[PDB]
């Protein structure tokens, strides 16, 4: 078996070639103590990481070693990458062969860094580093198609027609979920709650994955929160203290279509979609219309589909033919296209290998890998 | 006296009102409402307690009174009692007839609508004002300023919040509360104070302690040596005299207690302190306007008032650049300036602006929320106020 | 916290400075409005709240019915000082003499001139005198009914340890 | 470290509970009272502690409490009182033994480095570990040793003879900043009993007869006014005590409604003190509301009681059901702006048969972990930074 | 962490001790040299026993700077001897007839003396700080307190 490790720039995601699901998925997150009054000899550590950070927060400051999909912190990355291997997966990783993800448009020394430290700290006999979106096409069973993929901390399109990839039409935004739950911690303000500890982040990050929602028709769905409740909802803190929530459920989640309500200068996802395709050549924009594949967490709001579609026909012109393909999987997509990358036979010859690390040092993953 | 729009800043400790083009506020005094008390304390035939007694008359008076605060962070906690306050800053304060006047109020970036709502509600409901405008009190200290751009830093009792400014825009993505101020800072001096076996939990010694670290704190410039001067010396011991009589002797709680703004974990909260918080608030902003930031950070309101403050944000600033920025590299570090703008008047800087934009406005009749347009949209009157 | 009187849940009570002339079962003489004789008035409850309340060092009042409550209480304490090493008869004829002799009324040697109204006119006061002296005879004789329930030649031990617990430290 | 059992010194301002790791009790509780002398000098040598102390105010010696509410204030009667715990009680040499201290959480930086010093210049310890008092009682709270039995997560309500604090504890951590402190607990309430006692001009007023009224006669009550009605209602609530005098004769005492109006210093503190006023159950709210969102259903799911003044009759049912009052009032207030039920939450309130002296047991128990030694203060710590190294507060948030 | 990092050394230079005091207009050799013809003459009035000559013509200049502590030690082992060797009776009219800068040189030499007893004899520097001070005022201290700091 070789490892697939999704790098989520929120949720790690973890498994062997050839499951059709990651073994372990769990926060991309290292938690601290807060506090230094302590019981002696009591379990109590220097830190936590994933469910564990998760399950400790209220007494811990939490935070994420990745930070629009580039590794801000080596030395907890490190951590999480050691609790996949050692605490997870429960594997010795210099027996196991592992295929990383990474994000387009990247720095080259995080990608540099990410295959030094698989070699020069967990022994690994070889590894590869995917860009996410050609996994999650090659997940879905087709080779043309562009790739919306949205994390915690990236959103990014690529066009790939005929297994080739459209580099100069790649699209890169710093606005996912992240971004998504600092704006729901702002206007949550409006209402009265103030959520401003890295724990209750995770909690209105939990109200955001239960309760937003993706309107239709935004301006539409804002005076009908202005005529009636019948579009609130109510949310349970771990207080027991009841929440209510209303055209926040869908002002959050307006912020992918229109990025200026965090005051970022930005085409929305519909927008950076068309400018994407309308970037390839006349020939391949027949096509990928067809095949607008959906990817990782901030794609799986309730509505987003039907939206992203009626926007999209709005740009394009009216003879094409457009679909959005949305999986209830697509969550996971990167990681099982990725499952299915490393089970490949013609896959076998082009991992880097130790040796050919050791003859060439960490720049040898730019000759390797796209 | 005058026909101007009266200007009220309303603030969670202290209320200050007067008109337009006033340089300073023409009534100050603590927004706090008083119920009778009897409470094992002295009586005397002297004075009279009604049963409503508020602002000067509840302070001057406090050892007889259940003392009572109408707000908290920012926000109106009780309606009813800040009803006594606005009965009494017009009625017995200003000595006004409000009926159809303009009114200038004021509040923090990031309250919850209902507060905006049912105070502008009230001005027109109970007080009947012919109209009303709520301004953001951080803009209204740059206005005192004469001043177009920079970061303005609020501090007062209730919250400390930050509005950038760039060129008269105002940059409303990158505004933000630090929920620590001077009420945390004295609620924080009240706990340091009990570890030497002082006891200060009646409603009304709170306004003591507020006088006391009035008085007697201040921001330490540098850490281990105020913990020198703490530890290995008695020259920062200082006594202090109660109304009761009392003597107190206060020594690191003097530095230790406004070590809450730049430190907020001495105090529960998780947030980053005054130069962390104002530091990630600039480099936020977009490159080409970070250094008219830096060159203009502009201190605000009573907790900015703190002896060594101005000094410990300006070298607190330089030291987190070097950190972040430089990563530790010399080279560079007299190549970045800023400058904290921290004028004598700025405890009153929200006033002091509001009475100025009180004015830019007062002929602009249309500017003004107006009672007859508040009667016919109701709440959706305020959309006229800004985003 | 301290008990606070139940009547300061009534509303357009008769008053007198700022004494509320509550309804007031009696058989003395004076201006106070008739009480149900089947239920709790504010002697049943002043007698009732007394024992509780004189231990309390802090007490915040709500209207003209705790004030009172509060002289009521204070009047209490006045006759647990007189009643000691007392007969019932000869405690009857002390407190009656204690509730008829010429006292203070707010406006005037009194206590709490800080907390208490003046009378609102010159007649205002004698209205205010005469409700008082009505009140405290009956305030007194209701007393008696408890502290000498089980015996009837000595004060009950369980009412004569609080004549020394002066409520609020105040004293009429 | 050095092999040998750990010594536990709980030194509270009634009683010193003293022993070693390990043990099924402490080998000594006794009060933390010294009896002092008021052609060589001597009168240094002359002085007794504890029961011992208590026979000899008849042979004219001083007696003093060198704690009074929590904290060590004569420092001269508390290396006294330590040298004759080592030497006469415990009977073991400093050197070869690693010592557990404790404090209230309050407790000055000048207590602990007063302590440093008597326990490594005047006994030579081997090492010290000055606890955070409640944070030991939590541990004592396990129904067994083993890491299945514990509950990291918990309030802990302390309420000794000098002073009762409430301790948030989360994960092992505690939230230093949630501390709440009430100035009152088992001594205000004999002074308490001893003034009604006083008042009634009973034949006996002596602090043990208070003492004694308050261990067998008194409890907590719903609310003092029906109380007071009920002392009306029915006639055998008025107890009988007997008492025995300083000089040697039998007296008789009735004991009255000091049996429920003393306990409810607790939950009026109105009743002792002008100086605190927030009565138990909503002080234990103010510690939950002010500690993290989601570790609050942990501290209201566990609230361990600590001490011995929490021993009164229904003292933790009280606690309970006022609280209860208090935490589902807030979430109703929710629920009905909401428009939509809640789970709720359960408030707990835990008396258990350790509880007398769950601070010592604690003590004991986290002393007997293998890493014990590593938290400790060596004297080789203390001959490089002197008395300074126990300075720094442990249980709050420090500057520098 | 930040709070610790010296930013106040490299953006704000503080007042150096020659900002102070004003430059010594002379070479490091060109007062070695100096010192070393006076040293000699120190060390020859100690044998015709004309100790009293020995100091007034060893105090008719005295070096200073940090680049120096060689022959300032040197200078200083020569004032020690000296003054070892006069008289306690000669001190009160030797010291009445010195200007007030023999007198600043030499309370500021008594001064440099006491501050190493491994070296000199601090019984006799004691005698002649008494006997300076009871003469010339307390002014003379004063004038050591404000002294250059490489004196
Ligand atoms: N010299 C000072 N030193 C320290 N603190 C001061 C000083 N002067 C005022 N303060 C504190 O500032 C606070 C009052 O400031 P200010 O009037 O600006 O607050 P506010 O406007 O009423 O509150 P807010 O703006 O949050 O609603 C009080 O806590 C007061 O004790
Ligand atoms: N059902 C959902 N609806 C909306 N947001 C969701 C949902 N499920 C997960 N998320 C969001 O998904 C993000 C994580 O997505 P993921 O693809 O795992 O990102 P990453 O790979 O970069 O770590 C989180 O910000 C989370 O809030
Ligand atoms: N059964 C009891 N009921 C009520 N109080 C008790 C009981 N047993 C002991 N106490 C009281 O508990 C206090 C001693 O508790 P302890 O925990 O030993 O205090 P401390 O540690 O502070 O010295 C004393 O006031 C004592 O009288
Ligand atoms: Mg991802
Ligand atoms: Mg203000
Ligand atoms: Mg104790």
């Amino acid at each position: 078996t070789a490892l697939v490790c999704d790098n989520g720039s929120g949720l790690v995601k973890a498994g062997f070639a050839g499951d059709d699901a990651p073994r372990a998925v769990f926060p991309s997150i290292v938690g601290r103590p807060r506090h230094q009054g302590v019981m002696v000899g009591m379990g109590q550590k220097d830190s936590y990481v994933g469910d564990e950070a998760q399950s400790k927060r209220g007494i811990l400051t939490l935070k994420y070693p990745i930070e629009h999909g580039i590794i801000t912190n080596w030395d907890d990355m490190e951590k999480i990458w050691h609790h996949t291997f050692y605490n997870e997966l429960r594997v010795a990783p210099e027996e196991h062969p592992t295929l990383l993800t990474e994000a387009p448009l990247n720095p080259k020394a995080n990608r540099e860094k990410m295959t030094q430290i698989m070699f020069e700290t967990f022994n690994v006999p070889a590894m590869y580093v995917a860009i996410q979106a050609v996994l999650s096409l090659y997940a879905s069973g087709r080779t043309t198609g562009i790739v919306l993929d949205s994390g915690d901390g990236v959103t990014h399109n690529v066009p790939i027609y005929e297994g080739y990839a459209l580099p100069h039409a790649i699209m890169r935004l710093d606005l996912a979920g992240r971004d998504l739950t600092d704006y729901l911690m702002k206007i949550l303000t409006e209402r009265g709650y103030s959520f401003v500890t890295t724990a209750e982040r995770e909690i209105v990050r939990d109200i955001k994955e239960k309760l937003c929602y993706v309107a239709l028709d935004f301006e539409n769905e804002m005076a009908t929160a202005a005529s009636s409740s019948s579009l609130e909802k109510s949310y349970e803190l771990p207080d027991g203290q009841v929440i209510t929530i209303g055209n926040e459920r869908f002002r959050c989640p307006e912020t992918l279509f229109q990025p200026s309500f965090i005051g970022m200068e930005s085409a929305g996802i519909h927008e950076t979609t068309y400018n994407s395709i309308m970037k390839c050549d006349i020939d391949i924009r027949k096509d990928l219309y067809a095949n607008n594949v959906m990817s990782g967490g901030t794609t799986m709001y309730p509505g987003i589909a039907d939206r992203m579609q009626k926007e999209i026909t709005a740009l394009a012109p009216s003879t094409m033919k457009i679909k959005i393909i949305a999986p209830p999987e697509r969550k996971y997509s990167v990681w099982i296209g990725g499952s299915i990358l490393a089970s490949l036979s013609t896959f076998q010859q082009m991992w880097i290998t130790k040796q050919e690390y050791d003859e060439a040092g960490p720049s040898i993953v730019h000759r390797k890998c796209f | 006296m005058e026909s101007a729009p009266i200007v009220l800043d309303n603030g969670t400790g202290f209320v200050k009102v007067g008109y337009a083009k006033d340089n300073f506020p023409r009534f100050q005094f603590p927004s706090i409402v008083g119920r009778p008390i009897l409470r094992a304390e002295e009586k005397t035939g002297n004075v009279q307690i009604k049963d409503v007694m508020v602002g000067d008359e509840a302070e001057a008076v406090r050892s007889l009174l259940q003392v009572k605060y109408p707000m908290e962070n920012g926000i109106i906690r009780d309606f009813e009692e800040m009803n006594q306050l606005w009965d009494y800053t017009f009625f017995e304060k200003l000595k006004i007839d409000p009926r159809g006047r303009k009114i200038l109020l004021t509040e923090p970036p990031m309250n919850p609508v209902a507060n905006r709502e049912k105070m502008c509600e009230t001005m027109f409901e109970r007080y009947g004002f012919g109209g009303v405008y709520v301004a953001i009190q951080a803009v209204l200290s740059l206005y005192a300023q004469g001043l177009s751009s920079g970061v303005v830093v609020d501090s007062g009792d209730g919250v400390t919040h930050i509005v950038p400014v760039y060129e008269s825009v105002v940059l409303n993505h990158l505004v933000g509360r630090l929920d620590v101020a001077g009420r945390d800072a004295t609620r924080y001096l009240i706990s340091l104070l009990l570890r030497k076996g002082y006891a200060f939990n009646r409603t009304a010694d709170f306004e003591t302690v507020r006088e006391m670290k009035e008085k007697l704190c201040y921001v330490s410039y540098d850490l281990e040596l105020d913990h020198k001067l703490s530890e290995e010396t008695t020259v920062l011991m200082r006594n202090y005299t109660l109304p009761d009589g009392r003597v107190i002797k206060v020594g690191s709680e003097r530095y230790e207690c406004p070590e809450c703004l730049f430190q907020p974990h001495l105090v529960g909260s998780e947030q980053p302190g005054l130069s962390e918080f104002i530091f990630d608030t600039i480099q936020a902003a977009d490159v080409d306007i970070r250094k008219y930031l830096y060159r203009a950070i502009v201190l605000s309101g009573g907790s900015s008032m703190y002896a060594g403050l101005p000094s410990r944000l300006e070298k607190e600033i330089k030291q987190l650049w070097f950190e972040r920025v430089l990563h530790g590299d010399p080279a560079r570090l007299p190549n970045f300036k800023v400058k904290i703008e921290d004028a004598p008047r700025r405890r009153h800087a929200v006033f002091i602006g509001g009475a100025v934009l009180a004015d830019i406005m007062a002929q602009n009749d249309h500017m003004w929320v107006s009672k007859a347009e508040w009667e016919e949209y109701g709440v959706r009157a305020l959309d006229k106020l800004g985003p | 916290p301290a008990y606070h009187s139940s009547f300061l849940s009534l509303t357009d009570v008769p008053t007198t400075g700022n004494i509320a002339m509550l309804p007031l079962k009696t058989k003395f003489r004076g201006p106070a409005y008739p009480a149900d004789e089947s239920q709790m008035d504010i002697i049943d409850e002043c007698i009732g709240l007394f024992r509780a309340n004189c231990f309390f060092r802090n007490f915040e009042i709500k209207g003209p019915a705790d004030r009172t409550l509060i002289y009521g209480t204070l009047f209490i304490s006045e006759c647990l000082g007189r009643v000691n090493g007392l007969n019932y008869r000869d405690a009857e004829r002390q407190l009656n003499s204690l509730a008829l002799e010429n006292f203070s009324i707010p406006g005037s040697g009194f206590p709490l001139n800080a907390l208490y109204a003046p009378p609102l006119s010159p007649q205002d006061a004698e209205i205010m005198r005469t409700y008082l002296t009505q009140f405290r005879q009956e305030l007194a004789y209701r007393l008696l009914s408890h502290v000498y329930a089980t015996e009837k030649d000595h004060p009950s031990k369980w009412w004569t340890c609080f004549s020394k617990r002066r409520f609020m430290n105040k004293a009429l | 470290a050095s092999f040998n059992v750990p010594i536990i010194m709980d030194n509270g301002t009634g009683y010193s509970k003293l022993g070693y790791a390990g043990n099924d009790a402490p080998s000594y509780v006794f009060p933390t009272v010294i009896a002092t002398r008021s052609k060589r000098a001597t009168e240094d040598l002359d002085f007794f502690i504890g029961n011992d102390a208590l026979k000899k105010a008849s042979a004219g010696y001083s007696l003093d409490y060198p704690i009074r509410h929590g904290q060590i204030e004569n420092w001269d009667h508390m290396e006294r009182f330590w040298q004759q715990s080592l030497f006469k009680y415990l009977r073991c040499e400093p050197e070869d033994h690693y010592f557990l201290l404790t404090e209230p959480p309050l407790n000055p930086p000048e207590n602990r480095e007063n302590t440093a010093e008597i326990m490594f210049e005047s006994f030579n310890c081997a090492g010290l570990y000055i606890a955070v008092q409640a944070v030991l009682a939590l541990a004592a709270s396990w129904t067994s040793s083993k890491v299945t039995d514990r509950s990291l997560t918990g309030t802990v309500v302390d309420s000794g003879d000098g002073v009762t604090h409430i301790i948030p504890v989360a994960e092992g951590y505690v939230i230093g900043s949630s501390i709440k402190t009430m100035p009152l607990a088992g001594r205000d309430v004999t002074y308490f009993v001893q003034s009604l006692l006083r008042d009634r001009n009973e034949p006996d007023s002596s602090l043990k007869t208070a003492e004694r009224i308050k261990e067998e006669c008194c409890y907590v009550c719903p609310d003092i006014v029906k109380e007071f009605s009920r002392f009306d209602r029915e006639p055998d609530r008025y107890l009988k005590y007997a008492s025995e005098s300083i000089t040697g004769h039998s007296t008789t005492i009735d004991v009255g409604f000091e049996r429920f109006l003393a306990p409810e210093i607790f939950f009026n503190p109105e009743i002792a003190s002008s100086d605190f006023l927030t009565p138990l159950p909503e002080l234990v709210d103010n510690v939950v509301q002010s500690s993290p969102i989601d570790v609050r259903k942990g501290l209201y799911k566990n609230i361990v009681l600590s001490g011995g003044s929490t021993l009164f009759k229904n003292f933790g049912n009280r606690l309970q059901r006022d609280l209860k009052r208090i935490v589902d009032e807030r979430i109703h207030r929710s629920e009905m702006l909401s428009g939509a039920k809640s789970g709720g939450v359960d408030v707990n309130v835990i008396s258990h048969k350790r509880q007398r002296n769950a601070v010592w047991f604690g003590g004991s128990l986290l002393a007997q972990t293998p890493e014990f030694g590593s938290y400790c203060h060596t004297k080789a710590d203390y001959e490089e930074y002197g008395a300074s190294i126990a300075r720094r507060y442990q249980i709050f948030g420090n500057s520098l | 962490t930040f709070r610790t990092l010296d930013v106040d050394s490299i953006t704000e230079p503080v007042l150096t001790e020659q900002d102070i005091f004003p430059i010594r207009n002379e070479t490091a050799e060109q007062v070695q040299a100096a010192v070393s013809q006076l040293i000699p003459q120190a060390r020859s009035a100690i044998q015709t026993g004309n100790a009293l000559q020995g100091l007034k013509t060893l105090l008719s200049y005295v070096p200073y700077g940090n680049d120096v502590q060689e022959v300032r030690t040197q200078y200083l082992n020569a004032f020690v001897d000296v003054l070892s060797n006069i008289r306690a009776a000669d001190i009160p009219a030797f010291v009445k007839e010195c200007s007030t800068e023999e007198i600043d040189n030499i309370v500021n030499f008594i001064y440099r003396g006491l501050a190493n007893p491994q070296a000199y004899n601090s019984s006799v520097l004691l005698n002649w700080h008494e006997k300076v001070v009871e003469i010339s005022g307390i002014g003379c201290i004063v004038r050591v307190l404000n002294s250059r700091p490489d004196l």
